[PDB]
């Protein structure tokens, strides 16, 4: 969390730089981090799965 | 230096083993297909549609 | 002929001394890697050369064992280096290629 | 007549290490074959005792290992001889492959290829070995690496989950590795016997690369004792590590029990893979990196077809001697890089050493050979 | 295959040898010993050393550039 | 028709170890399936202790 050139994510294993949306911008990673299926049941709750 | 194998005879030799090498590929194809129950390939085969 | 030939020749004489087999009393053809063509040519050498060749190699293996070298005086001078094996090997290669041409027809 | 010569069993022994004609010539670089043998039984011997105590379930994985060093009598020397023996094994392995390349020993097609198989095998063996104590590095090193196969098109996914025994590096994944890490060294040993069978067809090569039939000596007493002395040295090296610097070659991070959500910042494989790790990340591609990493070791099998000189050994060829050590140095750079984070200088210099490694083997050494021939009028 | 008696053909070479119980195990160990090692070193430095210092220079530099890249002054 | 059967079978498919193999692999495909039908169909006929239980408990 909060590492890399894009203020999102950085995977230390082979240098994957991701942005705050989870998208690949630098490094060897082929695709964007997976967005799980989710929905908000109210203003305070989120149900992922 | 694979030029040693380049000539008329060698060319005749290659043609002679073509049907055999082709058939040996037919065996390997079906062979993998059947052994892994290749979903992709097998769907086309009549009677082997066990779904 | 002129400066040009001498330069290549002296570049060659330099590598030779650097290759350094002459320090072990060896000759260029003694270091040749033995393959089929080479085995046959070694086989075709006349008695004298074959004998000399074995003693040379023995002198060297013996040195390479105790990791010593020959006195400078006895190194094998470029020039003075006899390509004894070459003509034989060339003929052995020349023979094989004939079979190889024949095998294409 | 003589029993040693005709008894169906001794014949073997005799023709393998007693009467076997050997060059009077072979130097210290030839000791690594016997040391590799010693490393093998040592890993088998200590490794066994470690298995009489280690338990292979995540719950006690780490625990049993600790149990070994504290409670189990001398379980600590055993544990450390094991760990360090693995490193010693790799040092000798790399030295052995070194001698082969420098001296042209690879002209023995079969002997050498069995050696490549010996390499991948001891390599695959050790990758699994280190996952066993279930340390942070174990789990994580186990995660990084396994996943690599997920780049193989259309099948990487299915395959990685298949060797995982789930959807991650789980319980299935630890017992599995224990089992294989137990059976692999036995197969290694049988394959090493075939290494020797094939080697014995020709006898040993030697420093000059010139045939030595003209000056052969019996293996005993010369190379039994030159082999004894060099084993004692290997014992010195080995014992110096376990009895003085046991963790020197090991990560401190593997001393912390695994944690699937953690993920250290540090993340590297064991020292003996760093060069290959470097080569892998130097490529900004999933398939590329992996393909390149594979090509990095499987290239030992290309070497014989790249032989170009009219001489077998490199002893009398200086352009190649220079290129050789450049290759060594370039691997040392690769080791260094792989041990460093993927940032600043390190990225591009890591990508340079990579191209170089391949240029040095796939093009520079073959060419130097042709030139050295030309220079000799050959 | 293998075996003494069937290796190869050699003629006209004599070999004088001596019982180990008759000679010393370290004749002139340092006397001739050290000169030799220097000689061997000399024979190989120009081929072995150069790639290693090349790594060494790239090692220390690469290290300095790393450390010094992770600080900032103006901007 | 009878001698010529084994005969034709040899002629067109058996000599060449190629076809000989091509056929056994192809022959293994059809067979594996047709055997699993009959075999399971047999296992069912001697039983009927599960499966038709489904028609009852669910169907929603
Ligand atoms: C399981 C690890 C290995 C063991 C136990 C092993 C065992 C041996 C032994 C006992 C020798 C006797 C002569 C000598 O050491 O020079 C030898 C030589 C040789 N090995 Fe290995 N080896 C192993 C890995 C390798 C590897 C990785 C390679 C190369 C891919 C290799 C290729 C050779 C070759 C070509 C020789 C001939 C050396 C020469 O005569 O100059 N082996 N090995
Ligand atoms: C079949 C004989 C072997 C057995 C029974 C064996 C069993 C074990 C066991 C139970 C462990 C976990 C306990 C511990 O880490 O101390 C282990 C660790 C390991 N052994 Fe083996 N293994 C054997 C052969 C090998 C071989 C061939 C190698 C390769 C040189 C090897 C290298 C390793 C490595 C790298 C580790 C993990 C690192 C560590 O010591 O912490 N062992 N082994
Ligand atoms: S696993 Fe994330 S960059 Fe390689």
């Amino acid at each position: 969390a909060n590492a890399g050139d894009f203020g999102g994510y950085y995977c230390p294993c082979h240098g994957s730089h991701y942005d705050a949306s989870g998208r690949i911008r630098k490094g060897p990673a082929p695709l964007n981090l997976e967005v799980p299926s989710y929905e908000f049941t109210s203003d305070d709750m989120v149900i992922v799965g | 230096m694979l030029t040693r194998f380049l000539g008329p005879r060698y060319r005749q030799l290659a043609r002679n083993w073509v049907p055999t090498a082709q058939l040996w590929g037919a065996v390997g194809a079906v062979g993998l297909v059947w052994a892994t129950d290749w979903r992709l390939i097998l769907d086309w085969v009549p009677y082997i549609n066990g779904k | 002929v002129s400066a040009s030939s001498r330069w290549l020749e002296g570049i060659r004489k330099w590598y030779y001394n650097a290759a350094g087999f002459n320090k072990l009393g060896l000759m260029r053809d003694d270091t040749i890697h033995e393959n089929d063509d080479v085995k046959e040519a070694i086989r075709r050498l006349p008695e004298n050369l074959y004998d000399d060749r074995v003693f040379r190699i023995k002198r060297a293996l013996d040195l390479s064992m105790r990791q010593q070298i020959l006195p400078k005086e006895q190194w094998t001078k470029y020039e003075e280096d006899k390509s004894y094996l070459e003509p034989y090997l060339k003929e052995v290669i020349r023979e094989r290629k004939e079979r190889e041409e024949w095998a294409k027809k | 007549t003589n029993i040693r010569k005709s008894h169906p069993l001794m014949k073997i022994v005799n023709n393998a290490f007693i009467d076997l004609p050997a060059p009077s010539n072979i130097s210290s670089w030839w000791n690594f074959g016997s040391l590799l043998g010693i490393c093998l039984i040592l890993q088998i011997l200590t490794g066994l005792f470690l298995a009489m105590h280690y338990t292979s379930d995540t719950t006690t994985a780490f625990s049993s290992v600790t149990h070994i060093c504290r409670d189990v009598n001398y379980g600590w020397i055993i544990r450390y001889m094991h760990a360090n023996g693995a490193s010693m094994f790799f040092i000798c392995l790399y030295m052995h492959v070194g001698r082969g390349l420098y001296y042209g020993s690879y002209t023995f097609l079969e002997t050498w290829n069995i050696g490549v198989i010996l390499l991948l095998t001891v390599m695959a063996t050790a990758f699994m070995g280190y996952v066993l104590p279930w340390g942070q590095m174990s789990f994580w090193g186990a995660t990084v690496i396994t996943n690599l196969l997920s780049a193989i098109p259309y099948i990487g996914t299915n395959l990685v989950e298949w060797i995982w025994g789930g959807f991650s590096v789980d319980k299935a994944t630890l017992t599995r590795f224990f089992a294989f890490h137990f059976i692999l060294p036995f197969i290694i040993m049988a394959i090493a016997m075939v290494h020797l069978l094939f080697l014995h067809e020709t006898g040993s090569n030697n420093p000059t690369g010139i045939s030595s039939d003209v000056d052969k000596i019996p293996f005993h007493p010369y190379y039994t004792i030159k082999d004894i002395l060099g084993a004692l040295l290997l014992i010195l090296a080995l014992m110096l590590l376990v009895l003085f610097a046991p963790d020197l070659l090991g990560d401190p991070d593997n001393y912390t029990p695994a944690n699937p959500l953690n993920t250290p910042p540090h993340i590297k494989p064991e020292w003996y893979f760093l060069f290959a790790y470097a080569i892998l990340r130097s490529i900004p591609n999933k398939l590329g990196g992996v393909l390149a990493l594979a090509f990095s070791i499987l290239i030992l099998a290309l070497i014989p077809l790249l032989h170009t000189s009219k001489q077998r050994s490199m002893m009398f060829r200086p352009l190649s001697q220079c290129l050789f050590w450049a290759l060594v140095a370039d691997l040392l750079t690769l080791t260094w890089i792989g041990g460093q984070p993927v940032e600043h200088p390190y990225i591009t210099i890591g990508q340079l050493a990579s191209v170089l490694y391949f240029l040095l083997i796939l093009v520079l050494m073959p060419t130097a050979g042709t030139i050295e021939n030309k220079l000799l009028k050959w | 295959g293998r075996q003494f008696g069937h290796l190869t053909r050699v003629r006209h070479v004599i070999t004088y040898s001596l019982s180990p119980f008759e000679q010393r195990a370290f004749p002139h160990y340092f006397s001739k010993g050290i000169p030799n090692v220097l000689r061997r070193t000399r024979a190989c430095i120009l081929r072995v050393a150069p790639p290693f210092v090349a790594f060494y220079l790239v090692y220390t530099w690469g290290t300095q550039e790393f450390e010094k890249s992770k600080r900032k002054n103006p901007a | 028709v009878a001698p010529t059967l084994t005969a034709r079978l040899y002629s067109l498919l058996f000599r060449r170890t190629s076809t000989f193999a091509l056929t056994i692999v192809v022959g293994a495909l059809f067979f594996e399936r047709a055997f699993d039908q009959g075999a399971d169909a047999i296992y069912e006929h001697i039983n009927e202790g599960k499966l038709w239980k489904h028609i009852k408990h669910k169907y929603e």
